C-alpha cells in the first residue's frame, strides 16, 4: 500500500505548454507550463496520505 | 648517372614516361574536395526528458 501511494505520490507532473502548436489564430503568448517536480526532503515524504 | 643517361636518352625519357603514366592514371581516380578533413571529431549526445 505504502509502495502504492509514494507511486502515485511521487511523481513529476508531464506539463504541458500554453500556446502549442497547432494553435489558433492570435495566439501571441506562447509558454512552456511547469508542474511540479518531486519530493525532496524526508519530511514531504513522511507526509503523503495513506 | 647524368654521363650514364646523356647516352642513353630513351633511357632518360622511359623513366621521366613511367613517372608520368603512373601519376597520370592517378588523377584519374583521386578524391576531389575543396578542403581535407581539418575539423575536431565530435560526438554528440542527444535524450528528451518529456516536458
Ligand atoms: C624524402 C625522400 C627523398 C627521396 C628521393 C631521393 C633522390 C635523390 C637523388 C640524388 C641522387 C644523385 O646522384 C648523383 O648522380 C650524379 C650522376 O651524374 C653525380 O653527378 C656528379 O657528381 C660529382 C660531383 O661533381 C662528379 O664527380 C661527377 O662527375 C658527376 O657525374 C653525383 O655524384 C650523384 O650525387
Amino acid at each position: 500500500d505504502v509502495s502504492s501511494a509514494i507511486q502515485a505520490q511521487n511523481v513529476q507532473i508531464s506539463s504541458g505548454q500554453l500556446g502549442g502548436l497547432p494553435a489558433v489564430k492570435g495566439q501571441q503568448l506562447n509558454a512552456t507550463i511547469i508542474g511540479k517536480t518531486r519530493l525532496q526532503t524526508a519530511e514531504q515524504f513522511e507526509n503523503i496520505l495513506l | 648517372m647524368s654521363k650514364f643517361f646523356i647516352d642513353r636518352p630513351i633511357f632518360a625519357w622511359v623513366i621521366a614516361l613511367v613517372i608520368m603514366l603512373a601519376g597520370g592514371l592517378s588523377i584519374l581516380s583521386l578524391p576531389v574536395n575543396q578542403y581535407p578533413a581539418i575539423a575536431p571529431p565530435a560526438i554528440a549526445v542527444q535524450v528528451s526528458y518529456p516536458g
